[PDB]
RNA sequence: UGACGGAGCCAGCGAGUCUAACCUUGGCCGAGAGGUCUUGGUAAAAACUCCGUCGU
């Protein structure tokens, strides 16, 4: 995933995180990629598309 | 070698701190050594090409001498050139 | 019906199918003459089995190769193996079985693999 | 070119290394249509 | 020879070339491009295939001066031994590279190396269609190295005949200085078109000028169709730039 | 035979990092490590945080 | 009993005479091989010949090709932030904590 | 000049003329 | 027990209407939203066998 945050040092804050696309799938925050900063990785209970968008709730 | 920086421990210079390794003085002498890389280099037969030089250190560690090498005259230079091979394990003209 | 046998050599994944027929001595490998097999170091390889009962033999059959998979060597054992398992089974099946004899008995002699498979399956310790 | 030129190289030559016990050595238009460019998506 | 003749060609040239020299950012700038706003849409699909406009005054370049890489079908062994040996042809190509092999030696980051070691692209027209594929976006977005469609010799297709395979290398020769000298451009299905006119420092103003008329003569006389003539129902306007700098208009309807 | 002098360091401190003949060189590798050092402990410290 | 029949400096480089004329001047820098065949080429000079073969015309021509390739038609081709990043990483360090 | 094959050659076959077939 | 180029040729896994860049220069249309085109930079089977060249 990407333009959720801006650095990896973000990411890491945010390790573990729950996640879900506009579709319902939900997913967590489970590393982040060392190039580009700001991408990170993410695992969802079943695969997603190109044109779904990911989002994470909070306060 | 160790380090004080590292010196090339010698039987005179450091004997409170070989005592502190526990190795007797009696055998802590590399000018020994010293000695007679002089007179075996500056003989006429290395002159001569015919003659190279190794040493096993008495920790087991093997040495080769290239018959071109010129060792520093004075103890002291040559001290300082031992501390730099056992460490970077080659030397460079 | 032209009278036909079909066989099967086999080495690691390699694969070769021989069709052998009566016919003039004509020996293709993958729709090209035998003598074109590569690689040309261990084309005797494929040559054992027509040097060890001799071309004679040969002269009144046609032999087909076709191989698919592995690399270059298993394919090379493969054909080797199904050239010879082909000869012995038109020798079985239309000539003498004399001559079967004779010839099972020559390849065994020189090497087993040519007949049997040479497989190397694991063997714990 | 010289003869003297090959004496000085000659004498050279003999002239011409640690030996014995020596040690080693020691150590404007352009901006108005950028202007207008602009000024018309401003106005519009 | 309207356009020449109006003054505010002359200056909007002498303004950018003037500003390209003040500008740092436009020093890398070298090109002079028109952009040519067509009343109509042209309707014709980006073929990716260049267009040659012939430039009768002037001529751009020389093939001896831009590295040319050529690509040829598979097997190149006749193309690539019939071209280096051949004297007009022996040192017209700084390389010669088949289909295939260009598809595997270069991948990835050596795109990018062959993108800025070439200034012109050839390849033979049965495997123009092809390239897009391996020679990946960079080559096919923007039109700086956009390949040109060449024929390797005079001989024809004829329909249940198969081509007599020969290399003529004064043909060769002959069509890669009209593909320099002469300027190209791509048709599109939208009012507007880029084509260079000049280069910065080789080309006089006056020069650049001749350039500009002959590119529209050509694209606006339907006698010369289907290379020319594209450019229907008149010019609404022109103007000129470079790669970085912005329209500066030398025409308006 | 030619005769070539050996190159050595004196006070030789193989803990010590070595010599570079271009200051700003030093100063900018001297650096770099020092950046590596940071956003990997700080990296570290985030993450236990966060778990 | 009478029949009759190593270095050289070319462009301030020394190139031996073992080496034939085309590989010998390929040690010149900005030469490379394709080039150096197309100036042997152009000076007519064989290129089976070995350096140290050449005749001083030969050379003559050699350099006048290489110094001058443009007239004979020679193919063109031929021819402070760390601080910054460092401070904004330590900034973060003390929010932080 | 015409290839049914490829229909792009007609159009953008770089004009040859003789000024081009004229060595330099 | 090299580099360069060319040629020949050998696998098995793997198939969700699903597979996938970024930053710019400008034309036109559109009330806007935006749509289309143009433009430069950045990032992104092999072994094996044969042949030719240089040469350690």
């Amino acid at each position: 995933i990407k333009d959720m945050f801006s650095s990896a040092m973000e990411v890491a804050r945010f390790e573990g995180a729950q996640i879900k696309t506009v579709s319902g799938i939900r997913g967590e925050i489970k590393r982040a990629l060392s190039k580009p900063e700001g991408h990170y990785r993410a695992a969802f209970e079943d695969k997603i598309l190109m044109s779904d968008i990911v989002i994470l709730r909070s306060w | 070698t160790h380090k004080i920086k590292y010196v090339l421990l010698n039987c005179d210079d450091h004997q409170g701190l070989l005592k502190k390794m526990g190795r007797d003085i009696s055998e802590a002498r590399p000018d020994i050594t010293h000695q007679c890389l002089l007179t075996l280099l500056d003989s006429p037969i290395n002159k001569a090409g015919k003659l190279q030089v190794y040493i096993q250190t008495s920790r087991g560690i093997l040495i080769e001498v290239n018959p071109t090498v010129r060792i520093p005259r004075t103890f002291k230079r040559f001290s300082g050139l031992m501390v730099q091979l056992l460490h970077k394990l080659s030397i460079r003209s | 019906a032209v009278p036909s046998v079909q066989t099967f050599g086999k080495k690691k994944s390699a694969t070769a199918v021989a069709h052998v027929k009566a016919g003039k001595g004509l020996i293709k490998v993958n729709g090209s003459p035998i003598t074109l097999v590569e690689p040309e170091i261990l084309r005797f390889k494929v040559y054992e089995p027509l040097l060890l009962v001799g071309l004679d033999k040969f002269s009144n059959i046609d032999i087909r190769v076709r191989v698919t998979g592995g690399g270059h060597v298993s394919q090379v054992y493969a054909i080797r193996q199904a050239i010879a398992k082909g000869l012995v089974a038109y020798h079985q099946k239309y000539v003498d079985e004399q001559s079967k004899n004779e010839l099972k008995k020559a390849f065994t002699s020189y090497d087993r693999t040519l007949l049997i498979a040479d497989s190397r399956r694991p063997e714990p310790k | 070119r010289t003869l003297r030129f090959y004496t000085s190289k000659i004498d050279q030559q003999e002239n011409k290394r640690f030996k014995g016990d020596d040690d080693i050595p020691y150590k404007d238009y352009y901006q108005q249509v950028q202007r207008g460019k602009q000024d018309k998506k401003i106005s519009r | 020879n309207d356009i020449i003749k109006s003054g505010l060609a002359e200056k909007a040239l002498k303004a950018l070339i003037l500003q390209c020299e003040e500008n740092p950012s436009l020093k890398n700038d070298k090109d002079i491009h028109i952009i040519i706003n067509t009343g109509k849409k042209m309707g014709i699909n980006r073929d990716n295939i260049p267009r040659i406009i012939p430039l009768t005054k002037y001529k751009l370049f020389k093939p001896r001066d831009l590295n040319i890489l050529l690509i040829t079908k598979d097997p190149s062994a006749l193309y690539r031994e019939t071209l280096t040996k051949d004297e007009h042809t022996s040192e017209l190509f700084k390389e010669i590279i088949s289909v295939k092999n260009l598809r595997r030696r270069f991948k990835g980051s050596k795109l990018t190396q062959l993108y800025k070691d070439f200034d012109l692209v050839v390849a033979d027209y049965r495997v123009h269609h092809l390239l897009p594929e391996v020679l990946g976006s960079r080559f096919y977005h923007g039109s700086k190295k956009l390949p040109y469609m060449i024929r390797m010799s005079k001989e024809v297709k004829l329909k249940r005949q198969q081509m007599v395979e020969k290399c003529d290398p004064i043909y060769v020769r002959a069509q890669l200085r009209s593909i320099c000298k002469n300027t190209s451009y791509i048709p599109n299905n939208d009012n507007c078109l880029s084509v260079r006119v000049g280069y910065i420092q080789k080309h006089s103003i006056p020069e650049i000028l001749q350039n500009i008329q002959d590119t529209i003569n050509f694209l606006t006389d339907k006698s010369k169709r289907p290379q020319g003539g594209v450019i229907k129902g008149g010019i609404i306007s022109i103007f000129v730039k470079t790669s970085n700098s912005t329209s500066l208009p030398i025409y308006q309807f | 035979i030619p005769t070539h002098a050996p190159k050595y360091e004196e006070n030789f401190n193989p803990d010590k990092k070595s010599y570079d003949p271009d200051r700003t060189r030093s100063e900018i590798n001297k650096m770099k490590a020092q950046l590596k050092k940071e956003r990997k402990f700080t990296m570290k410290e985030i993450r236990k945080d966060a778990k | 009993s009478l029949v009759v029949q190593h270095i050289l400096r070319l462009l301030n480089t020394n190139v031996d005479g073992n080496i034939k004329i085309v590989y010998a001047l390929t040690t010149i820098k900005g030469v490379g091989r394709r080039y150096s065949n197309l100036v042997c080429k152009k000076a007519d000079v064989d290129l089976h010949k070995r350096a140290g073969e050449l005749t001083q015309e030969e050379l003559e021509r050699i350099v006048q090709i290489m110094q001058n390739p443009t007239h004979y038609k020679i193919p063109a081709w031929f021819l402070t932030l760390a601080n910054n990043v460092e401070s904004k990483l330590r900034d973060d360090l003390e929010r932080l904590k | 000049v015409k290839d049914h094959r490829y229909p792009g050659l007609t159009p953008g076959l770089a004009p040859v003329g003789l000024s081009d077939e004229e060595d330099s």
